[PDB]
RNA sequence: UAGUUGGUGGGGUAAAGGCCUACCAAGGCGACGAUCUGUAGCGGGUCUGAGAGGAUGAUCCGCCACACUGGGACUGAGACACGGCCCAGACUCCUACGGGAGGCAGCAGUGGGGAAUAUUGGACAAUGGGGGGAACCCUGAUCCAGCCAUGCCGCGUGUGUGA
RNA sequence: CAGAAUAAGCACCGGCUAACUCUGUGCCAGCAGCCGCGGUAAUACAGAGGGUGCGAGCGUUAAUCGGAUUUACUGGGCGUAAAGCGUGCGUAGGCGGCUUAUUAAGUCGGAUGUGAAAUCCCCGAGCUUAACUUGGGAAUUGCAUUCGAUACUGGUGAGCUAGAGUAUGGGAGAGGAUGGUAGAAUUCCAGGUGUAGCGGUGAAAUGCGUAGAGAUCUGGAGGAAUACCGAUGGCGAAGGCAGCCAUCUGGCCUAAUACUGACGCUGAGGUACGAAAGCAUGGGGAGCAAACAGGAUUAGAUACCCUGGUAGUCCAUGCCGUAAACGAUGUCUACUAGCCGUUGGGGCCUUUGAGGCUUUAGUGGCGCAGCUAACGCGAUAAGUAGACCGCCUGGGGAGUACGGUC
RNA sequence: CACGGUGUGGCCGAUGACUGGGGUGAAGUCGUAACAAGGUAGCCGUAGGGGAACCUGCGGCUGGAUC
């Protein structure tokens, strides 16, 4: 581009869109599961996944991950949700706080607790 | 269209160096005549001549070689037409830390940028050297 | 774009001025973006970056604007006035149905919203502000205290020996 | 004053990245920022032992800049990776040949005023240290006024001819428009000879023929296209242009004088032209041939093959505005080894007529330097530089939807 | 002159029986269009046809093999 090319139109810069709309620019979300179900990875992983469809105070309705082993989460849960992808599940963009408000700790943990909200056995 | 005849000149002895001429030659002007005036004081080339056989003139210039390599290694317009080079006394460019040399033309007349430095002065850099 | 652009006579203001009005003329703005439309308090500054740039405008200081929502004026040196007045609108409260009352975006606090942010504390001793001749009175400005690992900095949770 | 007495957790150990083994489980349970682990010996899942990094904190999520030269002013690209508009002309704008006088707008220098305090930085001071507070500096890269300089850019006056253009002689060409005309061939029609096949395919069949085909000879009708020449030839801005003749008409090449005196280059918007197919109205219709019909092939055949055949292909007057519209390479200017062809001209030399040197404008093959990721380009640059314009920013969604213009 | 009312138009958002295409997943069905001369060279524009990739006509390109 040329000097004068340049003075008649500047350089576009492109925005950027957020990885976790729901969100909201927040750092958590409150929200209500909707449904507490299970499902199958893309290949080349086979395993059963404990995902909950979640419907926000953003006015979003969106589908969160699990994690840990064992769960108490049922349909009208109240729960809270974070930013973070799963990669083998399509579609799925957020993780639960596991023993925020109706999510309980990860039982028998004594590695990593603060991940899973597993309290410190005495 | 020709456009910038100082942007030719350096042209066409950057090229003739390349090709290993020991002469080149091209129309002439006063500009080009005192930058080549300032190019034999500086040391890149031996000889400046300025043929005036009617109301055209021609303006030769005769090159230096040493061990095999042009003296002249780099040659570059910093101003041109289409975007014009101004700088003050304190912000003058140095071409490879000194070892180069920035024509500049200032109210004072043609000079290095050092020379326009001792003198306390700016003005429109032309050329890069070294 | 038709008080629209300029001019004259007059009005009006603390003061220049289409600020207003009656005539006269056809002017004025626009690709150097007018008009319309979206977003937004601005700056000193803050973060990042070698720099150039990019992002940002809490806490401190300067300027502007607003005070339940709109339209006005009064008093006064100064307001079109957060805790003043008049009018209109929505909402809320007391009533003995005759009649009345109100505006926390001041400090503390309540409900709600939210991932999330504190005490319905003390004193005018200090620095200021208002009144008074003074004594002195007022001051949720301010100076302090309470709560929170929210951040920065500092310290401790012991030292030596002991095969 | 009494007494070690009241006081230690969090993340991680496959690579990026410092820190490794054993049990449990067997693509399950689970982990995961990216690449990826788990399907019986898992340093990657869970526990334990050990270790590593931090420490009254340790991790996760969110957000900004960076790394990102990943919008490139500093500081990128467009032959094939994304990217040159299909090609011209031209408006605003950007840039613009040489000499000279003048001006001081750009440009440069000095002085003065201002650029609040706080903040950042430096030297100190006070906090038991540090955070923090604070004195003084430096800085605030800016703005304004005024006084100077005149190399370059700009303005003004004068001058010049190397750019650009004009007149006069000569030359080549499928450049364009209109009309006429010639020869070969295909198809159809009539007639003469003459008798069983013709045509078609890998092989066949559909089809034609004893009211006589095919073959052969003579004569008519009509449409479309121009063998040989013909060429890595020519002309045109591009799209494109081929028999011959006349009329109207554009550009180009070439020589020497004379003339004007920068009159130039590029070009957002705009506008003109623009293959084939397609559309409208009216004509024409030999051959060919989308659609369609039939015969074959095939598991099926909707196709490739065969026999037919409508639009169309042609003319007149308009529209449409798209192509792998390609050199996948925008236009203009200057410079940088050589060798061998070819087209249209100019000059010189031999010596009788045909050759040899040059020079210029095109068109080709190699190739030094240089450039490129490589392939390759290489005076017809993709090399070295300048002026202006167009365009690109991961692959899909998508040259799509909505709106608008035609 | 604020607020208000009437008539008629513009713009923004939400919602709507039904309907169209797109992406992702999984390999169930029908074929084999492209990559070798991919078994009819491929591709571009345009027009017509077809269950579907696609086929055919006209013009164009080499980013086509072998002679
Ligand atoms: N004139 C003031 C108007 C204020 C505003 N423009 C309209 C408004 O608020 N109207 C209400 C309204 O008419 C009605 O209330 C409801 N809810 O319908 C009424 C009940 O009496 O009260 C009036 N409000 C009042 N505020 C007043 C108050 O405190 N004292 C004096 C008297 O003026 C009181 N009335
Ligand atoms: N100043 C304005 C002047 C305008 C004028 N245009 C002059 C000009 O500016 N020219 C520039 C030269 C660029 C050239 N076009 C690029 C090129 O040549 N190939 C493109 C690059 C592809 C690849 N990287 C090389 C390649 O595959 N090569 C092949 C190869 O050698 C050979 O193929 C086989 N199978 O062996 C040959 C036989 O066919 O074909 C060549 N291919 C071709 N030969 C043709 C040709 O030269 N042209 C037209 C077109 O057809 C060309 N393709």
């Amino acid at each position: 581009a040329t000097t004068n090319q340049l003075i008649r139109k500047g350089r576009t810069t492109l925005v950027e869109k957020s990885k976790v709309p729901a969100l909201k620019a927040c750092p958590q979300r409150r929200g209500v599961c909707t449904r507490v179900y299970t499902t199958t990875p893309k290949k080349p992983n086979s395993a059963m996944r404990k995902v909950c469809r979640v419907r926000l105070t953003s006015g979003f309705e969106v589908s969160s991950y699990i994690g840990g082993e064992g769960h108490n989460l049922q349909e009208h849960s109240v729960v809270l949700i974070r930013g973070g992808r799963v990669k083998d599940l399509p579609g799925v963009r957020y993780h639960t706080v596991r023993g925020s408000l109706d999510c309980a700790g990860v039982k028998d943990r004594n590695q990593s607790r603060s991940k899973y909200g597993a309290k410190r056995p005495k | 269209s020709m456009q910038d005849t100082v942007a030719d000149m350096l042209t066409r002895v950057r090229n003739a160096q390349m090709a290993k001429k020991q002469t080149v030659s091209m129309p002439s002007s006063k500009l080009k005549v005192a930058i080549a005036n300032v190019l034999q004081q500086e040391g890149y080339i031996s000889n400046v001549e300025v043929a005036q056989e009617e109301t055209k003139s021609t303006l030769t210039i005769t090159l230096k070689y040493f061990e095999g390599k042009p003296v002249i290694e780099m040659v570059k317009r910093v101003s041109r037409p289409g975007l014009r080079q101004y700088r003050g006394k304190d912000k003058l460019p140095s071409v490879k830390q000194g070892l180069g040399i920035a024509i500049v033309s200032t109210s004072k007349g043609i000079m290095t940028d050092r020379a326009a430095r001792a003198a306390g002065i700016g003005g429109e850099v032309i050329a890069f050297v070294s």
